[PDB]
RNA sequence: CGCGGGGUGGAGCAGCCUGGUAGCUCGUCGGGCUCAUAACCCGAAGGUCGUCGGUUCAAAUCCGGCCCCCGCAACCA
RNA sequence: GAACCUGGGGAACUGAAACAUCUCAGUACCCAGAGGAGAGGAAAGAGAAAUCGACUCCCUGAGUAGCGGCGAGCGAAAGGGG
RNA sequence: ACCGAGUCCGAACAGGGCGCGUCCGCGGCCGUGGACCCGAAACCGGGCGAGCUAGCC
RNA sequence: AUAGGGAGCGACGCUUGCCCGGUGCCGGAAGGUCAAGGGGAGGGGUGCAAGCCCCGAACCGAAGCCCCGGUGAACGGCGGC
RNA sequence: GCUUUACUGCAGCCUGGUGUUGGCUCUUGGUCGCGCCUGCGUAGGAUAGGUGGGAGCCUGUGAACCCCCGCCUCCGGGUGGGGGGGAGGCGCCGGUGAAAUACCACCCUGGCGCGGCUGGGGGCCUAACCCUCGGAUGGGGGGACAGCGCUUGGCGGGCAGUU
RNA sequence: CAAGGGUAGAAGGGGGCCUGACUGCGAGGCCUGCAAGCCGAGCAGGGGCGAAAGCCGGGCCUAGUGAACCGGUGGUCCCGU
């Protein structure tokens, strides 16, 4: 008895899978209660629908997220708010970062994704990181 | 009585009582000791199931029971929404 | 797989000790299946094959230059039977059964390579090989093997016992062909 | 007529479930001995195991021909 | 709606010189439906031919082939001519 | 099977068993049909009856 | 369940004995026998073959019957010389 | 027409197998892939099952005294888990026996723990089916039973046809 | 072995070799509604006893039995959708 799980359940693969039961046990509990459908050609194929538009649509997070670090990885970026002999002007924070990050040239930009602990405010060449694929650490230089 | 998804219905059959042992064996071959008309009815079975507002009930052979399931999403390219347990019925097919 | 490779038999300290199992009919009626001893093999082992074929009394001359080291005659008759068991014969051959401490007081009793001379002659081949048994009140076949010099002469079993039977009436069917001991175990398809 | 379960002391009759063991009451004989009789008590004759045959140091046992009585689906022109 | 047609159900007397298989008989009859007809119909056919070529109806084949308490009795098809 | 004025049984150049019209009419008789005519007691099918009678409401 | 069905007897009085061998009915989670089905040792038919087809032992398989026991206001029976 | 332990059926009732027929379980079966078991009359360190080979496996893959302590019975150990730990024991050879102990192949008479193919016997659940509840796409109860389909065998003058 | 007919010039009693209690046929008859029942010379094959002539296709004779159909075995030149 073909048939195509939803929510996951022991004894059954995980969601979406084509496990066989027991022709009572799916007509009268699972597709009664909504925990499974009939692996009918006509949505077991359309499962592959939900396959390769998901499959071959993930060339975008995983293949294009991380042109996010082709080109705003190897550019510094330096605060132009000076300081005094060590205590950073414009305290360097995440926003004094991410203003910028997108403005030096033009593909993308961020604000909250940053390996930011606590708020600079201090001199230095520091270089954190972002998110949530592969991460990408900026090389930032808060100069004086 | 009378399948209604495929149409099933008894059929008389002959009920036929033999003695004596086979001609496939020991010898002499069978003998009809009688035989009596009768029917078979098909295996029906009562089969309810939601689909749409209300839920509907089928009365089919088991044989033929998947195919009132599978007849059931088929339904799903219909436009029910009208309340009447009846109509969903004969708008299967 | 039509074949079965004849290399991969390799705890000894020169392996040619591999055997050659089997399994058909046991204790088929009443009778049951047994086999020729030295019957010939298409090699010839490699140990002291000493064929004491008590043939005639002339067996001590030409007898032991193409047969075995040593090969009873008369004066090892009924004085093996009266000095312990050190002093294993076969028998003769013809409708007289000699056995008088040789084959019947217990090891060979076959019969003597029929030459009624001695045992030199050319015309055989089965001197110096491996000998066998019989059936085992649950198992059967038994043997020794063929010799281990050249390559695929490991084959010489699947033409001198895994395809040389010809000693059983009625039983079912003989499957096993698992041969090889001593060392390794090739049970493969033989 | 086909599978397949056993014959044992005169009789009742266990081992064969994994091969050396000749089991016992009653009954037969003497005794012990009691009121007669009876349980009981001790000794004891009382089984080539149907047997042509394979198996073993030893075979009733591993087991073949069926010889016979019980069981015996069913069949029966 | 007289018969005719198709489908769904479906006897017994009788015959077998008794009778039960068998026969009568898918007859009588009940029911539904069709129509001036009805049914069937363009091969998942036939059957031995280097074959034929929808279906139906008639003549043959044929009381043959066979079926059968191998009893009583029942009884095709191919092929050929229309 | 097949053979053929022969063939079968048989081993048998023994024997013995079997080996020469159609069509129409007419008449007698036979088979299947009720089959010379009338006659049951009964069996089965589909209906019609509880305005008589029986029970009950 | 002081109700409902079946059976025999038939106000009331005094009572209603003995026999479970057979028959019936009730109780027996053991044994024996027992169908389809399961199972397949082994055997057969063809094929060059893989194979495709058949038969088919042992053993497992219910009710019922056999067996054990009960039961008479159950069917019945209730001595001879 | 009636009867019965006359024949043959049928209704009806009983019954196994499958179908409707599902979850989670604990317990055992048939047995094929497995892992290791066992036979103790004599020889005998011991309990050698067999056919046969048969003189090295073993060693930092730790070969010997040592301790917790599982198993089975013929109470001998067959056998085995932790650490100290050590550098060699078994056996051919021998006693002996119808066969001989290092070793490996392959057989099982009984047996057996990790698992498939799979059948029984219990439990529990609920969601099929069934029954109920001032209407319920819901709650109670029963519950994979019962019912109903196909099929097995049986009882079967209740009825039928007949002799 | 019932009775009868027959029979010692054996069909009776005893012994020695044997298996004709053959196969393939069968002139001609008895009896007779049918089909059954009964007798049988002789030819061929291969034998048995006898020196041989010859006798032997069960038994002194008359009962000791059962059409067909349906099946079971063993074979064989046959048919084999
Ligand atoms: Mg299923
Ligand atoms: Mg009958
Ligand atoms: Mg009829
Ligand atoms: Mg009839
Ligand atoms: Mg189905
Ligand atoms: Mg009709
Ligand atoms: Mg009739
Ligand atoms: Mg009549
Ligand atoms: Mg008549
Ligand atoms: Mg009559
Ligand atoms: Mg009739
Ligand atoms: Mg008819
Ligand atoms: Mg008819
Ligand atoms: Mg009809
Ligand atoms: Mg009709
Ligand atoms: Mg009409
Ligand atoms: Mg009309
Ligand atoms: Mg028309
Ligand atoms: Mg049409
Ligand atoms: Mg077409
Ligand atoms: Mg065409
Ligand atoms: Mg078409
Ligand atoms: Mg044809
Ligand atoms: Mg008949
Ligand atoms: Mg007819
Ligand atoms: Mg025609
Ligand atoms: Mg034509
Ligand atoms: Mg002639
Ligand atoms: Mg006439
Ligand atoms: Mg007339
Ligand atoms: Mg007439
Ligand atoms: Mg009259
Ligand atoms: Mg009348
Ligand atoms: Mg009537
Ligand atoms: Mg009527
Ligand atoms: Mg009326
Ligand atoms: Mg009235
Ligand atoms: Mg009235
Ligand atoms: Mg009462
Ligand atoms: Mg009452
Ligand atoms: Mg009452
Ligand atoms: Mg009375
Ligand atoms: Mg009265
Ligand atoms: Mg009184
Ligand atoms: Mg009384
Ligand atoms: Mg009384
Ligand atoms: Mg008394
Ligand atoms: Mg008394
Ligand atoms: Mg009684
Ligand atoms: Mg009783
Ligand atoms: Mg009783
Ligand atoms: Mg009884
Ligand atoms: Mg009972
Ligand atoms: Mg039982
Ligand atoms: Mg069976
Ligand atoms: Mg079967
Ligand atoms: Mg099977
Ligand atoms: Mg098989
Ligand atoms: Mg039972
Ligand atoms: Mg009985
Ligand atoms: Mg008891
Ligand atoms: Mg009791
Ligand atoms: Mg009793
Ligand atoms: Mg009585
Ligand atoms: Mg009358
Ligand atoms: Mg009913
Ligand atoms: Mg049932
Ligand atoms: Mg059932
Ligand atoms: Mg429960
Ligand atoms: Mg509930
Ligand atoms: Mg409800
Ligand atoms: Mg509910
Ligand atoms: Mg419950
Ligand atoms: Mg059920
Ligand atoms: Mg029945
Ligand atoms: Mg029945
Ligand atoms: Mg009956
Ligand atoms: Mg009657
Ligand atoms: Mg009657
Ligand atoms: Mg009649
Ligand atoms: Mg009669
Ligand atoms: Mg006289
Ligand atoms: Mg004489
Ligand atoms: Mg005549
Ligand atoms: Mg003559
Ligand atoms: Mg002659
Ligand atoms: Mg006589
Ligand atoms: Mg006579
Ligand atoms: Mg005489
Ligand atoms: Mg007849
Ligand atoms: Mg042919």
């Amino acid at each position: 008895m073909k048939v195509i799980l939803l929510e996951p359940l022991e004894n059954l693969g995980d969601v979406g899978q084509v496990v066989d039961v027991k022709p009572g046990y799916a007509r009268n509990y699972l597709l009664p209660r909504g925990l499974a459908v009939l692996a009918t050609e006509s949505n077991l194929k359309a499962l592959e629908a939900r396959i390769r538009a998901q499959a071959k649509r993930l060339a975008e997070r995983k293949a294009e997220a991380e042109r996010l670090k082709e080109i705003l990885e190897n550019l510094t970026l330096t605060i132009p708010v000076r300081a005094g002999e060590t205590k950073i002007y414009g305290s360097v924070t995440a926003k004094d970062i991410a203003e910028a990050l997108s403005r030096q040239h033009g593909v993308t930009i961020d604000p909250k994704r940053l390996a930011l602990e606590k708020p600079i405010k201090e001199l230095g060449e520091y270089v954190l990181t972002y998110k949530p694929h592969p991460e990408v650490p900026i090389q930032l230089k808060v100069s004086v | 009585k009378v399948c209604e998804i495929s149409g099933k219905r008894p059929i008389v059959a002959n009920s036929i009582q033999r003695r004596g042992k086979a001609k496939r064996e020991g010898g002499v071959g069978k003998k009809t000791t009688g035989i009596s008309k009768r029917r078979q009815y098909p295996n029906l079975q009562k089969v309810r199931v939601r689909v749409a507002g209300q839920e509907i009930t089928f009365r089919v052979a088991a044989s033929h029971i998947p195919k009132v399931y599978e007849l059931v999403e088929r339904a799903k390219g219909l436009r029910l929404e009208g309340l009447s347990p009846k109509e969903i019925k004969k708008e299967l097919l | 797989k039509v074949y079965t490779i004849d290399e991969a038999a390799r705890t000894a300290k020169f392996d040619e000790t591999v055997e050659v199992h089997a399994k058909l009919g046991i204790d088929p009626r009443r009778s049951d299946q047994n086999v020729r001893g030295t019957v010939s093999l298409p090699h010839g082992l490699g140990k002291q094959v000493r064929v004491l074929a008590i043939a005639k009394g002339e067996k001590i001359k030409e007898a032991e230059e193409a047969g075995a080291d040593y090969v009873g005659g008369e004066e090892i008759i009924q004085k093996i039977l009266d000095g312990w068991m050190d002093f294993v014969m076969g028998a003769v051959g013809s409708k007289l059964g000699r056995i008088l401490g040789p084959r019947g007081l217990n090891p060979k009793a076959g019969t003597v390579g029929f030459n009624i001379g001695e045992i030199i002659r050319e015309i055989k081949a089965g001197r110096i090989e491996f000998r066998n048994d019989k059936t085992g009140a649950i198992h059967a076949p038994v043997g020794k093997a063929s010799f281990p010099p050249e390559k695929l002469a490991d084959n010489i079993r699947a033409f001198i016992r895994a395809l040389e039977a010809h000693k059983p009436e009625g039983a079912k069917g003989t499957f096993l062909r698992s041969v090889y001991v001593t060392t390794t175990m090739g049970p493969s398809v033989r």
